[PDB]
């Protein structure tokens, strides 16, 4: 790692997700990533809580847990390699210094171009004591959709590895019962995946209809 | 074993808000196991924003946690500045009136929790009264945006409009009878025997209860912990306001109502302390880059762009024209990121995890609605005690259904 | 000890003041000025349509609730100032969520919202209301919306607000 | 009047009103017994329960407000309790009983089954027993000439009476309760 | 029932009328709610307004009792089963306003996880604008039903009635084929 | 412990308590469905 | 043979005679000769069922005032032996709904001739 996330290639000016009503202006191509690995100096308490955790998990333990460490608009996130979010989720909640207590969910987001990375689980964890907080990221391929469950840390990501799964099918592995929560279980598919269509119908007007959004021209 | 039943308290029942499905199995009258049925009100909304721009998925927020639009409004919006970095650059008077509508937001909607709760336990004034308040509350409300719910007034960057000229003395007249009307509605509740017997005691859930399930709002701080958002990691400068944060020692379903009760007061003292420092200015960024180039006027017409801001567009300012199409027609572009804001949303902590890869639209936009964590407490609160005491007991936790789905 | 029954005075006080309701539909009671009500289509003051059929204010509506299909001013035939005039506007109101968009949108104030609130019917096609039902109706001194512009006028002078009967 | 308040509160209870209004529940049962009834099978049930309310308002009258007798203002006009104006005092002791139905409704929630049986076991039937005792009492020492020995005894029971409920309201009902034991989800620090 | 064997003459007219006025009036909604059009009709039978004067306060917690079907609000996907077992557990006759266009055609939410208006489920008899309609709308569409019930046939003018809109919609184009004026 | 148990399966044709969820994996989750049911 | 009466409903006329297009008066050579029995209402829908006497009843469930998979779950909830029911989805997402409403067989709009036909030949075999 250590090199920018590239989440996206977007290619030709104005935003156009193909060929381009202008010709001549989509020869651009420029690389969508998101912020990369932040310079040691951390902001604010992030470098306390940063040097706190590599202390408490070893040098060896920190550097395969801790995939990367991102501050973007005054806000920590930590790309925790998959397999290891037990552990140091389990750091985090019990080291007093630590202490994040409050873990307030999972949010899945997918990728569908970051390669080997597709999918990954945005865990908020907020700690009362220390009135702070920091974000957890933890990638999964699209191939094997597995994060370690956080149940027995934190009670409170059930249903929310439920509806992460069932919105992105992440599995969340050793959940006590990952069922759809939101979706009927006789549902096909993932509705939050960007490959899920946004299934709309047209609207209806005295003679013509307006496809859904997701059917009809866009510029991003 | 063989001597329970296993009942629906289903999406159709007067106390599970019409899409709650409570499946209880009840020895006798007894809550046994309280299963937690959910997605009966699933909207695809977070799904749905990623097709529409900023300033645009504003009106789709605010139809999740529909009893508390400015709290989902104003999370949106200060997620889109954050990733815009623009934080630091609304005009005062926007977060003033911001957090103004926060407060008389959750003033409405204790109201409706208060309102239902009664309801539900047999309280028939209650609802009334309630509504009586809120109505005002409303009233005020559609003349500062036109719209009596699913508002979508706070846009990325400020406000839709500025206040119109009659909003603060609305406003001030609220501050006025507030307290006095509440008044009413505490009496018949407060110290009532039937109520307190009825929720004291009732959906007990401990500290610790409340930091494994990850609940917050008034649930957690009827267990003493003074936690809110507005104090810890301060936004839209509540910081700069002096209130005090309502927390109960009790546990329980009366508990809860107590907090809620005191925090309409706390919210009507904020609201004065707003009102003491709005001072006219602008209510949008000053970058046109980015502001909203919309500038609604009233006249014999109705309510429409000022004839001003047409004469600006449409006869002398080709920039300005530009700006205008481009900014109602894509909105602006939001540089790439993540970034995850958080509110004290009348129920809790609602957070808004925002990603942006750097087009016209929310690439993702997920809402932790503290509803959504709070009814991971029915369990808790609802087994061992009576399906009366459920009823109680999932009042208090007060969940609003929208946000729970979304 | 008679704090327990504060409730009752509450009630009983209630009893003899006057109810609040607001006596709709005979009395209807008074909307905010603001109100977002049904949209409306104006006109100059000479009776062309302000709608020039630039379809921002259906680009901008989030629900896809306002269908536009602009065309030529024509001399035999002008309705607006300008080349264009929407000739084609539908609002599909079982779609609006009346989030206001569309008027905030508008480069022309073509589009307004009124206080009118009253809407309803018993048939899904009903409510998709056509440039006939929205447009506002034809002022004392406006003349039939396909006339030529006022005599000494240019487009400008009509966004600029230089118009007269 | 004890007599009185035990039966009024036995009243409400009988007629399955609020504060009671138990068997129905909206707000707990959707339409506790009666759903599953629709059309006059409900409206017979709602027809007996109204009919029931108007029977024990008028057994009310007849045992505690004299029945049909007029009330002081109108007591001494003559004539007043002959002829079919006692029909009319009647209704009106009746209403102001449906009245005080309505009343409760509006502003008192419905308690739960367990506590109404708990009022009607710890509360009204004890209360109504020694209410009995006292007035037997009273009653025979009056009929012997005792005279102030009644007239005291019967004050110094309501006397301890009203005390005692006011204990099972307030002191049986304690306010205080001591702190949970922490666990392993790491409880934040209280104030 | 035997009021639909009762032989065309002013008889079955005047019980139509009758039965008319007396449904129109005491119109109790059903006890349901799924969205912030929920909100608006609590507010509706809130004192600034008042459902109560149009004999509608009694909101009826089972379907059983009630006669009306306020969907008011979205309906999803996973409740729209829900939503069609509560209108057949209510008894004829049955009317359903769909408030909202949430309810009514699926408003802003235009995607997999909404039905898309109640009419794909149950039968709508009037469709409410609004997100949500303010309470005066809701009066106005309740009023707007109450016309309808009154008006509305028994036995064999039912049957003829029935007959008549038959005929007359066979023949409506689709909304697909106005194309007034469309370039 | 146990966090409330999964709701029971909702279905096309099959809402009611006595139908367990889906798991990941197809199998009916034991949990969903309370002990008791059939 | 007895002609096969399919009652197909719609309040939209070109669903109608698109579904009249698949199916002509016979679908195969092997099978009955097909009449149909056009409604555009629910209530006319209804009372047809309850008279009886069809073998298929094709509802769109894009019919504006009354759906057609809430026709079919009426139907099979109120009709005794009533007739394979096929309908119309206007959308791909809505095929959750098509089993829910119990049709023995569902067609997505635009209705395909050939993807109708084949599904009728099932339901009537
Ligand atoms: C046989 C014969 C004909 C004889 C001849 C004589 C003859 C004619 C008959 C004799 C007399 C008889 C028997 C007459 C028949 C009538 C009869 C017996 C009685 C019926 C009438 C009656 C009982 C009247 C009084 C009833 C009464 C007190 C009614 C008031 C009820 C109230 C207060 C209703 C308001 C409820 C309300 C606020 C409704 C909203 C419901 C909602 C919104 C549901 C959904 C929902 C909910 C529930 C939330 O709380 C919520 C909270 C937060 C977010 C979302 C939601 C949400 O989505
Ligand atoms: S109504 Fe306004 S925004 Fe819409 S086409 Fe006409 S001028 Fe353009
Ligand atoms: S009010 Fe909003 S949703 Fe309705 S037509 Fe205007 S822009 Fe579209
Ligand atoms: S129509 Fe509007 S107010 Fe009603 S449920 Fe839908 S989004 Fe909410």
């Amino acid at each position: 790692g250590d090199e920018p996330e590239i989440i996206a290639v977007r290619r030709g000016m104005f935003g156009n997700r193909d060929t381009g009503d202008t010709s001549g202006y989509g020869r651009l191509v420029r690389p969508v990533a998101l912020p990369g690995s932040t310079p040691r100096p951390y902001g604010g308490y992030f470098d306390a809580v940063m040097d706190r955790l590599a202390e408490v998990l070893g040098e060896e333990r920190y550097a395969m847990s801790i995939e990367r460490v991102v501050v973007y608009r005054d806000q920590l996130t930590i790309e925790v390699s998959r397999v290891q979010l037990p552990a140091v989720a389990s750091v985090l909640r019990d080291d007093p210094d630590l202490r994040f207590e409050l873990c307030l969910g999972v949010s899945g987001v997918h990728y569908p171009e970051d390669t080997g990375r597709e999918l990954h689980a945005v865990y908020p964890l907020m700690s009362i004591t220390h009135n702070r907080r920091i974000q957890l990221e933890v990638a999964a391929p699209d191939a094997d959709p597995h994060i370690p469950s956080l149940y027995a840390v934190y009670p409170t990501t059930d249903w929310h590895e439920r509806e992460t799964y069932d919105f992105f099918g992440i599995i969340f592995d050793g959940h006590p019962s990952l069922t759809r929560i939101e979706m009927p279980d006789d549902w096909e598919g993932h509705p939050q995946r960007k490959d899920y269509p946004l299934g709309g119908i047209p609207v209806e007007y005295h003679g013509a209809q307006i496809p859904p959004p997701d059917q009809r021209r866009s510029y991003s | 074993a063989g001597e329970r039943i296993v009942v629906n308290m289903g999406p159709q029942h007067p106390s599970t808000h019409g899409v709650l499905r409570l499946i209880l199995e009840i020895e006798g009258e007894i809550i046994t196991e309280a299963r937690c049925g959910i997605g009966y009100l699933h909207t695809g909304i977070e799904k749905n924003l990623e097709y529409r721009n900023w300033t645009q998925g504003v009106t789709f927020v605010t139809r999740m946690d529909y009893l508390s639009p400015f709290f989902n409004e104003t999370a949106y919006c200060l997620g889109v500045e954050k990733l815009l970095g623009i934080t630091d650059d609304i005009p005062e008077r926007a977060s003033v009136i911001r957090v103004m509508l926060m407060e008389l937001n959750r003033i409405s909607s204790h109201l409706v929790a208060l309102a239902t709760g009664g309801m539900e336990l047999g309280a028939m004034s209650a609802m009334f009264y309630g509504f009586r308040e809120r109505e005002e509350i409303l009233r005020v409300f559609e003349s500062i945006t036109g719209l009596r719910m699913n508002h979508a007034y706070i846009r990325p960057g400020g406000l839709a409009a500025d206040l119109p000229d009659d909003a603060i003395t609305q406003v001030r007249r609220l501050v006025e009878i507030l307290p006095k009307r509440l008044k009413d509605l505490e009496d018949l509740l407060n110290e009532n025997y039937i109520w307190k017997a009825r929720t004291v005691g009732v959906g007990y859930l401990d500290l610790t209860g409340c930091m494994a399930l990850g609940i917050t709002g008034p649930i957690l701080r009827s267990t003493g912990l003074p936690h809110d958002l507005r104090k810890a990691q301060p936004y839209c400068g509540y910081e700069n306001y002096e209130f005090d944060v309502i927390t109960d020692d009790r546990c329980d379903s009366y508990g809860r109502y107590i907090i809620r009760v005191k925090e309409m007061h706390e919210s009507v003292k904020i609201v004065e302390q707003c009102l003491a420092r709005l001072k006219p200015g602008p209510v949008m960024i000053s970058d046109k880059k980015l502001a909203w180039p919309a500038d609604l006027k009233l006249g014999p017409d109705g309510l429409g762009n000022s004839p001003e801001h047409i004469a600006k567009i449409m006869g002398r300012s080709m920039e300005g024209l530009i700006h205008h199409f481009k900014l109602v027609t894509e909105g602006i572009r939001v540089p790439p990121g993540q970034v995850y804001v958080a509110v004290e949303s009348p129920r809790g902590e609602l957070g808004v995890h925002m990603v942006s890869d750097g087009g016209t639209r929310p690439y993702r936009v997920h809402y932790r609605d503290p509803s959504f964590t709070n009814l991971q407490a029915v369990a808790a609160t609802c087994e061992g005690g009576m399906v009366a005491d459920a009823i109680a007991a999932v009042a208090s936790i007060d969940p609003v259904m929208g946000g729970v789905d979304r | 000890f008679l704090d327990a029954l504060a409730g009752f005075a509450v009630t009983l006080g209630s009893m003899f003041k006057k109810p609040i309701t607001e006596g709709y539909p005979e009395k209807p009671g008074p909307v905010a000025p603001r109100y977002h009500g049904r949209h409306q289509l104006n006109r100059y003051p000479d009776g062309l349509e302000k709608c020039i059929g630039c379809e921002l204010c259906a680009w901008a509506c989030p629900a896809d609730a306002i269908y536009v299909e602009g065309a030529d001013n024509t001399a035999d035939e002008r309705y607006s100032p300008g080349e264009r005039y929407g000739r084609v506007y539908q609002i599909n109101y079982l779609r609006c969520i009346g989030c206001g968009l569309c008027i905030e949108a508008c480069p022309t104030r073509a589009l307004t919202m009124t206080t009118e609130y009253e809407m309803a019917d018993d048939n899904r096609a009903d409510l998709i209301w056509g440039k006939d039902k929205l447009l506002a109706p034809l002022q004392e001194g406006m003349q039939a919306p396909p006339h030529d512009m006022a005599p000494g006028k240019t487009d400008d002078d009509y966004y600029l607000g230089n118009v007269t009967p | 009047l004890p007599s009185f308040l035990v039966y009024v509160v036995s009243m409400v209870g009988e007629t399955n009103r609020a504060p009671f209004d138990l068997p129905e529940a909206e707000g707990e049962l959707v339409g506790g017994f009666h759903t599953e009834y629709s059309s006059l099978k409900f409206a017979m049930f709602m027809l007996a329960e109204y009919v029931n309310m108007t029977t024990v308002s008028a057994l009310a009258t007849t045992m505690f407000l004299g029945g049909w007798h007029a009330p002081f203002p109108f007591n001494l006009i003559d004539g007043a309790n002959s002829g079919w104006w006692p029909l009319l005092w009647f209704t009106a002791k009746v209403w102001t009983f449906m009245f005080l139905y309505f009343w409760l409704r509006a502003t008192l929630p419905r308690l739960r089954y367990d506590q109404f049986m708990a009022l009607g076991w710890k509360v009204l039937i004890p209360v109504s027993l020694l209410w009995i005792m006292v007035v037997a009492i009273t009653r025979s020492l009056r009929q012997h000439g005792e005279g102030t020995w009644a007239a005291w005894l019967l004050t110094a029971a309501v006397v301890v009476v009203v005390a005692l409920i006011w204990g099972l309201a307030t002191s049986l009902r304690r306010r205080t309760v001591q702190p949970p034991p922490p666990q392993s989800t790491g409880a934040y620090p209280v104030p | 029932g035997l009021e639909e064997r009762l032989p065309g003459g002013i008889l079955l007219s005047t019980v139509e009328t009758v039965a008319g006025y007396v449904r129109k009036g005491s119109l109790w909604p059903a006890t349901f709610g799924l969205a912030c059009c929920a909100i608006e009709m609590m507010s509706t039978a809130g004192p600034r307004f008042d459902i109560a004067r149009f004999g509608m306060e009694r909101f009826s917690a089972t379907p059983r009792q009630a006669d009306l079907m306020i969907v008011a609000g979205r309906v999803s996907q996973k409740m729209a089963p829900v939503l069609r077992q509560i209108y057949d557990q209510m008894v004829e006759p049955k009317w359903v306003l769909a408030m909202g266009v949430c309810a009514s055609s699926g408003g802003m939410f235009n995607n997999y996880a909404v039905v898309q208006g109640v009419d794909h489920v149950v039968p709508v008899d009037i469709y409410l604008p609004g997100c949500p309609p303010r309470p005066e709308m809701l009066l106005h569409a309740i009023l707007k039903l109450h016309d309808k019930i009154q008006q509305m046939p028994l036995g064999v003018n039912r049957e003829e009635a029935i007959r008549e809109a038959e005929q007359a919609a066979l023949a409506v184009p689709p909304t697909i084929e106005l194309k007034g004026l469309l370039r | 412990h146990p966090t409330p148990l999964p709701n029971p399966g909702v279905y096309a044709r099959h809402n009611s308590v006595d139908v367990p969820a889906r798991l990941p994996d197809g199998s009916e989750s034991p949990l969903s469905v309370s002990t008791i049911l059939p | 043979s007895a002609p096969l009466r399919i009652l197909v409903y719609s309040d939209n006329p070109r669903t109608r005679e698109q579904v009249r297009l698949a199916l002509g008066k016979r679908i195969h050579p092997e099978l009955p000769e097909i009449e149909y029995v056009d409604v555009a209402t629910a209530p006319m829908a209804i009372s047809q069922m309850d008279a009886g006497g069809f073998d298929l009843a094709i509802l769109d469930g894009e019919a504006t005032p009354a759906g057609g998979m809430g026709v079919a779950k009426q139907v099979k909830d109120e009709i005794d032996d009533c007739p394979p029911i096929l309908v119309l989805t206007g959308r791909a997402d809505d095929a959750w709904l098509a089993k829910w409403s119990r049709a023995e067989a569902a067609v997505p709009h635009p209705i395909d001739p050939i993807r109708l036909s084949d599904a009728v030949v099932s339901l009537l075999r």
